[PDB]
């Protein structure tokens, strides 16, 4: 799922756990160089419609290689009548990029979302063409990698509901934008329960 | 009738009949009969021994040179029981499967596989109607490198099974029902015994009894990995000491 | 190969449709009915279960009603091995086009495309055409909702309310008069469907696991594909007997 | 970079390994797993970059799986240390990749490493990457050419957090995967330290300072 | 980056090999074994730098291991040597290092071949190549007399071994002998830390 | 190859409605040896005789039940031949799937990938369609799937259902024993009366053969085990 | 299963040469290690832990003893969920029977083990039970009890008429019911008995026994 | 064999009901129709013998090749019908092309004859292409074997033989032979005797006049395969004619 560039006028993404909730926040950011003019435009995609994937770089390879990376997904969410694991699409998104070739161009991917149908927290981050990548822990990841990692690792309330992590994250989102080029250009949070998608957009420059 | 029916072009190429398999691929049974080649083969438990007749229809041949032993790799050698045009053909077909897995692998092919990807091959021939299935059997011997001596054969149609025993030929039923009471009745497996149960039962069917220069003994012992031919002096002397048996 | 056993398998005919393509129609009438009825809201697909039996896991969503993509469907009816090829196909095309177009897929384009390659096959190739006629529904933002029928040759007609599988004539027929192009809400084009099954297929009591209804529905500002649930069809089922009951004395 | 490990013991593998992947000493990823199971009886480790290894390895798994199932005997060492040699040199190699190479044969255990180029070699211990000098010299002395299993194990998580510690090319946590020839044992605590953040009080943004903004259903 | 001799003997032949693959300056690999088989009367060893070597030695092994089965009997020793160079010409800008040939073929079972990064095949009584054996690249042909015997030989290759290992760095001490005969190849390996080193500059 | 080859089908339609090679085909999966397989809902067994009567194969490797990788099996019906073939095909997509996802290929997928390959046999010249039926059996992602493929290419997913010799009295006994969501003692105990609704390949251990998926993936049972199970029925 | 292989075989000389009671410890602790299946690496043991169980009595004839060892058999026999069940549970019922320990103490174990194989699982399973409790209630001159427990057998089972266990607990009722002096009742026994009996999967002894 | 109106004799897919196409058969008619190819293996070399009839009085010697050059220590005898020699000529000629060029030593024939073989045996299963109507000897002076000789039919069977003749006349040509001894025998001797084989085989009340073709790979050329040297070539024919007489 390689992207020419990075790009793309905002490139971040941070994902941050709770035990009752799990979320995935993204820049809404569209439009390559330093000029935008738009601030909308998909970016996270629901693929089970309750597991996400983000791809993240310039729009035009992002959104193509997602959808025909969606198309492989569905193949096998079609056939059974339960979906996929997040962890055996975890290596698929891998393999994906890597079947770019040497000196290829790099994309960010960062995959949220709960297991199907064995439930544990996942949060991963894949980025070059690279090793395998399966934690149970934060991850934050893009160019300034850095930055979003600071803010992954920020967010997690153990214990507290799910509103508190969304309150919490509007704050954080504001602050990694003072910071950097990459966060910004309107802000989309994820909140996802198993069962559907929840999103809300954020008020952010 | 049956064996010559029309119901598709089934009797011409391969596609099933009104016989519950397929015509052409029978005539691809029938034709091991008609090379006139009858093998018996045993598993031993220090050697896996093949024996089949050694078509000899010129007194202007070199005996080195006129055989159906052919070295496949130097882990497994083979015997060609069937049709001669036949066997030629398919045992240079494996050879270049036995060499693809050779450079990649770094090792000796196991007779197992050495056979599953040979099956394979007879099973395109008999799949396709390009080309009409092989009037021959490969049977091979081996040492595998754990499980031990090894016999497998595949079909002239392409499946293959390992056996104890196994016999094919212009009688392939009754060799295959003589061999039976052999292993039952349990002598064991040296070099040596199990080299003779394979030669007799042979002999016994067809009711010959060989110059040592009509049959063909090969093997493959834990000597050594590679395979070799015996020659007529200890062909011969396996022939004499199947009498005052058992 | 050989030019005895050449009659040419693929030739043009006199009378201007091949033969292997007729031979095909009455395939397709073998295998169970799939019809599709439009909606002024909705499109839906109603199609009987190749499975009638107790036996069936049921890891498909129903094995003649293929989800194909977010805003296409298809049914088939005829040879259920020449389905799966195109079915596979047809999955990868149209979501290709809504997914990147952003723009929900016609079904007159989809039906174009895959006829090229079943066309193909009649013409040239030596080879035969699909065993299936497909019937489309789905929702474009050109003509509006629409339905699509595609046959053996790769011939192609749009209709609006079309059957196809056993006792197609008779239901055509019956579709003729009821509906013509568009006056039935979402729940009433439902029970047309219910209506068309019965007739058509023996058992006139049906069940949730004989007949699958799958509707797709714009809602909320996005396009729904759903396959109905048990509960649901059965609900439809009990709610049609009491009218069918009515209706013809 | 990284760091991986090997042992040679009664078993085919001890490996140990760090999580992290850090590019010098920055963490891209905080938890990956360097030393794999991919197979149960194949193992592999992994040094320098990220994507060189996983590739030189994955292509040699593939090859792998054909051979164990239609014997039904086990997976073969020497195959797969000839496949990544050919094959990753042929492609030319984007970077470098020490790669450790691991399979029981039918024989004795083999243990290969694929240096920095692209080859097929045979010792029988072997670190990988830029700490591979850093992982060997704990190796070298503690194991004295087989030792008892079960003191491997307390010796290598001891060896394993040492570079860990000392050595700034691992964060978060260490991983170790033993396997005796079929065994799947992985235990992802081979250093002691707090695995995330900690928040015994919880503030991370002061009470309601900002407020939650829309909620929408995508269907 | 290893350290290869591989001396021709009138008797038949005489193997020395490394025990330690050397990168830009931290050793890579510990414990060194070089057997690439293209048959199995016939190996070779890979010399300098072990990717350049072994990649020659495969798409040779590749082609050999295809021709001893189509044979019937194994190759002989000049078929595998023009495969070798035959790799080597085009890919000279990619390989540079030494191959060495070296076995018994059917045709005499007395050969020795040199396949050089410069290129040409030619048969010599004494070669030595590979990261420490350059140094003494012009003596290891001095050391020994032209067509000399087997218990000799051995006691050459050896000593001659440990010589280069001393002078080079990208040797160890080890010597790893090998003794090639019509029997088959067998291997001894002859410890160090007893006995003594050639001299040492003040 | 060195030819110039054929393309021509060999399956032409009838003014009936059929195509004319796939029902010869059908006949001899029938002619096969039993093979059963059922999807209990807490397992999959795939459980097969075969007919060696002899008891001279030293098999501890191939056999009628092969594993196509570690959580998926095979079971087949007919001849021998054919099989060849798909044990080999399923073994290189079993692979193919294993480089990107790296967990095996699931059972529904694996089906389609199979079924539009062996649609091509019998629509293409130069190549016939199959006359064997596959039973696929996996475990992956929490649940046990079954499948029967047959020699056209169609697939059907089912929780019962019998091929080989004997069928039609087969999938009756296996309506009225076997009803959906039954336990895995159930579901192996029908299995093994289906081969035992006629027998004749030679009563010895190693002369049938089962191989179950579960949850620990796929393994293929010692004959000494097969018997018991058999020993039970009279 | 962690020791049928140690611990049973020891069990199994011990009960040859002595007494059972120095083996009833042993046999509850090789039941307890067989009850996990297992599915995966069941393998040789699970296929000879049954097996022993089965061949258990009548290495020292009747005993006290005898009748009581089998209680702890009762829930190994359920928790394996496995086909090779039905085949522990009919020869272990039949060595028991041949070998009276007491007539109340089998009786007590044959119901049990058909109260559980009622619930749930399979007919063929209830079958076996059922053979060996209407045979002790017919000998034990209890013709009553045998009607009502035979009666179960012929209202669910005639669906299936290709039942081979099935001959044989109905012609032990057809018996029962001539000795209890209710003459309908016996032709009725009998006519249950032959349409399962006219199935060509029942062996010549089951056909032989119908006449 | 059968003369059925649809298939088996009129493909070559398609197998009678014993296991044999008749269209290899008729192929095999083809090599008695015209005159013999005789080839003896030595251990010094293998000398080989084709007579090419003098059916045109205005033809020289290079006409109508039956002898050819296979590599510089390859040949190949042909008897039978030349287009389908042709075509066999030219696959082994590449195949010992190749091998001399890259390996650097002399070709072993055992395996040679066996891949040939599988080339003509190929086509005999294709019922697209033919069955090849030619049988045809390769000989060739080895330093792994020394001298080897094997005869491939027009089945694609491959035999080594001491000594062959294929042709219209291989009773009374095999004969003379085996009576002989030729197959140990010095090169230069056995050109001779070939020649007088040869002059048997041809009728002076069947055939007008033959030009000798022999070829030497053997002690006089120093293993080089050359077509015989016009003296030599001359002096065997000469024995041969007068020695009858």
């Amino acid at each position: 799922m390689s992207v020419m560039s990075y790009n793309g006028g905002a490139v971040m993404a941070m994902k941050g756990k709770n035990c009752v909730a799990i979320a995935a926040d993204r820049r809404f950011g569209i439009q390559a160089q330093m000029v935008t003019t738009d601030f909308q435009k998909i970016f996270p995609m629901g693929d089970r419609l309750y597991i996400g994937l983000a791809g993240l770089a310039t729009d035009v390879q992002t959104v193509a290689q997602r959808l025909k990376f969606r198309l492989n997904l569905y193949e096998l969410k079609e056939g059974r009548q339960i979906k996929p694991y997040t962890l055996m699409s975890m290596v698929a998104n891998l393999l994906y990029e890597k079947r770019f070739g040497p000196y290829y161009t790099e994309p960010v991917i960062a995959g949220l979302d709960p297991k199907t149908f064995k439930p544990f927290i996942c949060s991963l981050d894949l980025i070059g063409c690279p090793m395998v990548t399966d934690d149970f822990v934060v991850s934050g990841t893009c160019s300034e990698q850095m930055y979003g990692m600071c803010e992954s690792l920020w967010e997690p309330n153990m214990d507290p509901e799910h509103l508190f992590e969304t309150i919490s994250q509007a704050m954080l989102n504001a602050v990694d934008r003072d910071a950097v080029s990459g966060m910004g250009v309107i802000v989309h949070i994820i909140e996802k329960d198993k069962i559907t998608t929840r999103t809300l957009k954020a008020r952010m420059d | 009738m049956s064996r010559g029916s029309s119901a598709g072009f089934d009797r011409h190429i391969t596609i099933f009949s009104p016989e519950g398999r397929l015509y052409q691929v029978e005539y691809a049974f029938k034709a091991i009969n008609q090379g006139g080649l009858t093998s018996v083969a045993v598993r031993g438990k220090d050697c896996a021994v093949i024996v089949t007749q050694k078509k000899v229809p010129d007194k202007l041949l070199d005996s080195s040179t006129v055989t159906h032993l052919f070295k496949i790799t130097e882990n497994i050698g083979c015997v060609m029981t069937g049709m001669t045009a036949d066997s030629r053909s398919q045992v240079q077909r494996a050879r270049y499967e036995a060499a693809n897995w050779k450079y990649k692998y770094g090792y000796e092919i196991p007779v197992d596989m050495l056979c599953k990807r040979i099956a394979d091959i007879s099973q395109v021939y008999t799949q396709n109607a390009e080309m009409r299935p092989l009037g021959c059997c490969m049977i091979l011997i081996g040492i595998d490198e754990e499980q031990g001596p090894q016999v497998y054969k595949c079909d002239p149609a392409g499946y293959y099974c390992g056996f104890k025993a196994t016999a094919a030929g212009v009688k392939q039923t009754e060799s295959t029902s003589f061999l039976e009471k052999k292993v039952k009745k349990k002598f064991d497996w040296t070099f040596e015994q199990t080299v003779e149960t394979a030669i007799t039962c042979l002999s016994t069917v067809l009711s010959i009894d060989f110059k040592p220069s009509e049959i063909e003994v090969g093997v493959v012992t834990v000597e050594n990995p590679k395979f070799r031919i015996l020659t007529e002096a200890e062909i011969d002397a396996h022939l004499v000491a199947l009498a005052e048996r058992d | 190969m050989s030019r005895r056993y050449d009659s040419r398998t693929t030739i043009f005919s006199p009378e201007g449709r091949l033969y292997q393509v007729e031979y095909a129609m009455e395939a397709i009438g073998h295998a169970g009915t799939c019809l599709g009825i439009l909606a002024n809201d909705g499109v839906l697909l109603a199609a009987e279960r190749r499975n009638i039996h107790k036996l069936l896991d049921e890891v498909f969503f129903s094995e003649k009603i293929y989800k194909l993509n977010e805003d296409m469907a298809c049914s088939v009816a005829g040879i259920t091995s020449d389905a799966n090829v195109l079915t596979n196909e047809l999955r990868l095309i149209a979501q290709r086009y809504l997914l990147q177009y952003q723009e929900p897929i016609p079904c007159e384009q989809l039906v174009t495309a895959l006829c090229d390659i079943k066309q193909a096959y009649t013409q040239f190739g030596g080879k035969r055409p699909f065993g299936v006629s497909l019937l489309y529904i789905g929702w474009d933002k050109h003509y509006g909702f629409q339905l699509y029928q595609s046959d053996p040759s790769g011939n192609y007609g749009g209709w609006k309310a079309t059957c196809i599988g056993n006792n197609s004539a008779a239901a055509v027929s019956m579709l003729k008069q009821d509906y013509k192009e568009g006056e039935m809400t979402l729940k009433s084009a439902l029970a047309l469907a219910v209506k068309v099954l019965n007739k058509t297929m023996d058992v006139s009591k049906l069940s949730a696991e004989k007949v699958e209804i799958a509707t797709l529905t714009r809602e909320n500002g996005k396009t729904v594909i759903r396959v109905l649930k048990q509960k649901e069809v059965e609900q439809l089922i009990k709610k049609h007997e009491e009218e069918e009951a009515k209706a013809e004395r | 970079t990284t760091i991986a490990g090997v042992v040679y013991k009664d078993g085919i593998v001890l490996g140990a390994d760090t999580r992290a992947t850090e590019g010098m000493v920055v963490a891209d990823k905080n938890c990956s797993k360097i030393h794999f199971i991919s197979p149960n009886i194949y193992c592999c480790g992994a040094g320098t970059a990220a994507d060189t290894d996983m590739t030189t390895q994955l292509i040699s798994s593939n090859l792998e799986l054909h051979s164990l199932t239609t014997g039904r005997l086990p997976r073969v060492v020497t195959a797969n240390r000839m496949l990544k040699q050919m094959l990753f040199r042929y492609q030319g190699y984007i970077g470098a990749a020490l790669v450790l190479g691991g399979v029981d044969v039918t024989g004795p255990h083999l243990y290969s490493i694929y240096p920095h180029g692209s080859t097929d070699k045979l010792p029988y211990v072997t670190m990988g990457s830029g700490s591979l000098a850093a992982m060997a010299v704990f190796e070298d002395k503690f194991r004295p050419d087989m030792e008892e299993e079960e003191a491997k194990k307390l010796v290598s998580e001891a060896i394993a957090a040492g570079i860990f510690n000392d050595l700034g090319s691992g964060s978060n946590i260490d991983l170790c995967v033993i396997s005796k020839s079929k065994l799947d044992f992985l235990r992802p605590y081979s250093v002691p330290n707090k695995k995330g953040t900690r928040f015994g009080r919880y503030r991370c943004e002061k009470g309601t300072t900002a407020v939650l903004t829309e909620k929408v259903t995508p269907l | 980056t290893t350290i290869m001799a591989v001396q021709f003997d009138g008797g038949v032949v005489l193997g020395a090999d490394s025990r330690t693959t050397t990168g830009s300056y931290i050793a890579n690999r510990v414990t060194d074994k070089l057997t690439p088989i293209h048959d199995h009367i016939f190996c070779c060893r890979s010399g300098s730098a072990a990717d350049t070597q072994a990649v020659a030695d495969a798409v040779t092994y590749q082609l050999g291991f295809h021709s001893i089965e189509l044979n019937e009997p194994p190759l002989v020793h000049t078929a595998a040597s023009l495969f070798k160079e035959m790799c080597y010409r085009y890919r000279e800008d990619l390989m540079a290092g030494i191959i060495i040939a070296g076995w018994d073929p059917q045709e005499g079972g007395q050969v020795y071949s040199v396949p050089m990064g410069g290129m040409m095949v030619r048969q010599s009584f004494a070669i030595g190549g590979s990261g420490s054996s350059y140094i003494y690249g012009y003596v290891d042909a001095t050391y020994r007399e032209g067509m000399t015997k087997d218990e000799c030989l051995q006691f050459t290759a050896n000593a001659l071994a440990l010589a280069m290992e001393r002078d080079g760095s990208s040797g160890g001490v080890i010597r790893l002998a090998a003794i090639q005969q019509s029997g088959v190849e067998r291997q001894v390996l002859l410890g160090d830390q007893i006995p003594k080193v050639t001299i040492s500059t003040l | 190859m060195a030819e110039r080859g054929y393309s021509f089908s060999l399956t032409t339609f009838s003014p009936s409605g059929k195509l004319v090679q796939i029902e010869y085909a059908l006949a001899a999966v029938a002619g096969g040896a039993p093979s059963v397989g059922i999807k209990a809902a807490n397992g999959v067994v795939l459980a097969t005789e075969k007919k060696q009567k002899s008891i001279l194969y030293d098999e501890r490797s191939v056999h009628k039940v092969e594993p196509i990788t570690k959580h998926i099996g095979l079971v087949y019906s007919g001849m021998g031949p054919d099989y060849r073939v798909l044990v080999h095909r399923a073994r290189k997509l079993a692979q193919q799937y294993y480089l990107v996802y790296q967990e095996p290929i699931p059972t529904a997928q694996l089906v389609q990938r199979v079924a539009s390959v062996m649609q091509e046999y019998t629509q293409s010249g130069g190549v016939r369609p199959f006359g064997v039926s596959l039973l696929i059996c996996g475990w992956n992602e929490g649940r046990p799937y079954l499948f029967q493929s047959d020699p056209s290419g169609a697939y059907f997913a089912w929780k019962a259902t019998a091929m080989g010799k004997n069928y039609v009295n087969g999938k009756t006994f296996l309506e009225k024993r076997y009803n959906e969501d039954l336990e895995l003692e159930d579901a192996i105990h029908t299995a093994i009366l289906t081969l035992k609704e006629s027998f004749e390949g030679q009563m010895t251990e190693d002369n049938i053969e089962v191989g179950i998926c579960n949850e620990a993936g796929f393994r293929r049972l010692t004959p000494t085990e097969v018997r018991d199970y058999l020993a039970a029925i009279a | 299963m962690a020791a049928a292989a140690v611990v049973e075989f020891q069990r199994a000389q011990s009960l040859l040469s002595t007494d059972r009671e120095a083996s009833i410890d042993i046999l509850h602790s090789i039941v307890k290690r067989d009850i996990q299946e297992n599915d995966e690496e069941a393998v040789q043991v699970k296929e000879q832990s049954i097996l022993e169980l089965g061949s258990l009595l009548a290495k020292t004839g009747q005993a006290a003893e005898l009748g009581g060892l089998l209680k702890y058999v009762r829930p190994f026999l359920n928790s394996i969920s496995k086909a090779k069940a039905a085949r522990l549970v009919r020869s272990l019922l039949d060595l028991f029977l041949d070998m009276e320990a007491a007539t109340g103490q089998e009786v007590e174990l044959c119901l049990e083990c058909i109260e559980w194989a009622k619930s749930e699982k399979r007919t063929f399973l209830r079958q076996a039970l059922e053979a060996r409790l209407v045979s002790l209630y017919f000998d034990t001159k209890r013709y009553q009890e045998a009607l009502h427990l035979g009666s179960q057998l012929l209202r669910e089972l005639k669906k299936m008429d290709d039942k081979a266990l099935l001959v044989e607990v109905q012609l032990l009722e057809s018996k029962t019911y001539h000795a209890l002096s209710n003459l309908p009742k016996a032709r009725a026994a009998l006519t249950s008995a032959r349409t399962t009996a006219n199935a060509i999967y029942c062996p010549p002894k089951l056909q032989a026994t119908l006449d | 064999m059968s003369s059925i109106g649809t298939g088996y004799d009129l493909s070559a897919s398609t197998f009678s009901p014993d296991g044999r196409v008749f269209q290899v058969e008729y192929a095999m008619k083809a090599v008695e129709n015209s005159s013999t190819a005789i080839g003896i293996r030595c251990k010094d070399g293998v000398v080989f013998g084709v007579e090419k009839l003098v059916l045109s009085k205005l033809y020289e010697e290079g006409s109508n090749k039956r002898l050819f050059n296979v590599d510089r220590h390859v040949g190949m005898a042909v008897a039978g019908l030349l287009a389908d020699a042709r075509s066999l000529a030219d696959i082994a000629r590449e195949e010992a092309s190749n091998f001399r060029s890259n390996f650097g030593y002399n070709i072993p024939l055992k395996h040679l004859a066996d891949r040939v073989a599988m080339y003509v045996h190929a086509y005999t299963l294709y019922s697209a292409v033919r069955p090849f109507g030619c049988s045809f000897m390769l000989g060739s002076y080895s330093v792994n074997d020394g001298a080897q000789l094997y005869m491939i039919d027009p089945s694609g069977v491959s035999y080594g033989y001491w000594g062959c003749a294929i042709g219209k006349a291989r009773q009374a040509a095999k004969t003379e032979i085996e009576k002989l001894q030729m197959k140990e025998m010095t090169c230069r001797d056995v050109v001779k005797e070939v020649a007088k084989i040869i002059y048997i085989v041809h009728d002076e009340v069947k055939d007008k006049a033959f030009e000798l073709e022999l070829s030497w790979v053997g002690e006089l050329t120093k293993g080089r395969h050359e077509i015989v040297p016009k003296d030599v070539r001359e002096e065997a024919e000469k024995y041969a004619k007068e020695s009858l007489k």
